């Protein structure tokens, strides 16, 4: 995050594993994995994204 | 089989005997700093990162000072194998975001209610007779340093809120049970005088916290105060609270939250300045009992 | 680093060294009564009362001798953690009794497909990316000691079923997967030549096993055979089966149950005579990855 330091927020940031419909609002991405970000307090957030995959590997 | 047990002398000029005649106990006489004695009645903290399922969160009290826990097998009632759903229920789940003005009177909802149509929580709560959960509750919001405002955020254990009409405990079931949009106080009390189409609503107006109760003694619940100048967020752990182990949980409400405004809104010279609050509440440590077809509440 | 083995001499007048060159293995060349030798290629039996979470049953194969098992922690692919429904999913659902009569040609159903509308299982399989079950399969047909008739009972791993098209592969989602309704076989293969309008359908021929293979040869796969005058039901316990740990239950369908009047179905001398099939599906050792929004596939 790159605003002044007297900005604040909290974002979501979500991922879904494939076969729904893709999130279209904070509703559903809620349901998913999902990581929950202060700007105000870090200005750098981390989520993983665990390998989860019916085969095991995909193609590039 | 005499008892004698020793007397506090007050006044002085010293044991006194006592035997049970009847084979029923209830037949029995009665026997008789800033250190908190009742610690766990000021609302304990738990004393960052919290994940629970694949949800994750980046101030936080215990209720009671008792982390949600399964029921033991010492105190089980029902004899069915319990389902416990695990990661799939207990989860992060955020509601709908409430807007916080300069005129709001405070908002409030229940739990379960609350989390009803919310994934596999909801499915299971409403596939199962009985359903048991305690919750992390994580109100948050987020303002610059020249805001002034602070909320107080409220744990009550069987919240009920009083009704709009001169008829007692007239509140319908819908309008009891309003999901994750909630419902808000009231600065005053207004009686519902429809008496051909009564909405049958809560009225709870703010100073009585909505029960008849001063709301400054709301502090007795467990709590926790957003200052805006000092914290974004509050954490509330509430185990399950009830007069039995296990309950149904589409009929009965096991808590309820309240954030009230207890310091107005207020912002540089703007009359006009909002701040969204978002609720998430985890289901923590869900069991569910009494598997049959899915329960389906009348609504509207 | 030589490897002298020992040939097998034949034609009389006795070792033979390989050395492999390459440090890739692909490279290297090949180095080669009643009792069944294959016991688990001959449908072995559970060698009464069989409950599973609430529901209880009172001619039992397992599927090449293996009973349905948990992924073990060494061919786990998926990383995050795993949802195990337990008895709230794992139970007996009973499907749509179907009437055999002197002219039925057969039936058929996908497995997860037959159970996506069952309960909480069919919640946990539509919620989730990842799935992964086995099944015990009980199939109930009861008649007179005067009523003859056989039906063979297959369960059949990638059960792929031919088209009724000129168009390879060209049968649609909503045709391929008719959840508990299932299909029946025809005696005979019908082109659909609406191309206009096709009906992107099976059609699946008895004697050739809807995949053009002889049915007669059907018993290679699991199977049972429900005969009228010796037994009322048969039962197949099914463990998963798949190249993969675990996969989409949307997507794959892993088991389909074939139903074949082998004997046709006849009464003392009453031309019309039919008696109910009823399916019994218990899914076993549930466990799903990947909780997200919950799917909503196409329909009709």
């Amino acid at each position: 995050f790159c605003g002044s330091m007297m900005a604040t927020g909290k974002l979501l940031v979500s991922y879904a594993p494939p076969g729904a419909e893709a999130p279209k609002s904070r509703k559903e991405a809620m349901l998913g994995t999902h990581v929950i970000w202060d700007i105000g307090l870090q200005s750098s957030c981390t989520m993983v994204v665990p390998w989860i995959s019916n085969t095991t590997y995909r193609l590039t | 089989g005499a008892q004698v047990s020793s007397q506090k002398v007050g006044a002085h000029e010293i044991n006194y005997t006592t035997i049970n005649y009847y084979r029923d106990s209830a037949s029995n006489a009665a026997s008789k700093d800033f250190a908190q004695d009742p610690s766990k009645f000021t609302e304990p903290v738990k004393d960052m990162q919290l994940t629970l399922g694949n949800s994750t969160i980046t101030n936080s009290v215990v209720a009671y000072g008792r982390w949600p826990e399964y029921i033991k097998d010492s105190e089980a009632n029902p004899v069915d194998q319990p389902t416990e759903p695990a990661v799939a229920a207990c989860r992060f789940y955020t509601l709908d975001t409430v807007t916080w003005r300069k005129e709001s009177r405070g908002w409030w909802w229940k739990l379960p209610d609350a989390l009803k149509d919310m994934g596999l929580f909801g499915q299971n709560m409403f596939y199962h007779y009985l359903g048991r959960a305690g919750y992390t509750v994580h109100v948050q919001c987020n303002a610059s340093k020249f805001h002034q405002g602070a909320l107080g955020v409220f744990a009550v254990p069987e919240m009920c809120l009083a009704g709009d009409s001169t008829t007692h405990m007239f509140t319908k079931y819908e309008n009891a049970n309003p999901g994750e949009k909630g419902g808000e106080f009231k600065g005053s009390f207004t009686l519902d005088t429809n008496a051909t189409n009564p909405a049958r609503n809560f009225c709870p107006v703010d100073y009585l916290f909505g029960s008849g109760v001063l709301a400054g003694n709301a502090f007795v619940y467990p709590h926790q105060i957003i200052n805006l100048r000092t914290n974004n967020c509050a954490t509330l752990v509430l185990p399950y609270v009830n007069s039995l182990s296990i309950d149904s949980m589409t009929k009965h409400n096991n808590w309820g939250i309240a954030i009230l405004p207890l310091a107005p809104l207020d912002f540089a010279t703007e009359s006009s300045t909002e701040i969204p609050i978002t609720l998430t509440i985890a289901p923590m440590c869900c069991e569910f009992n009494g598997l049959r077809n899915i329960t389906v509440p009348r609504t509207q």
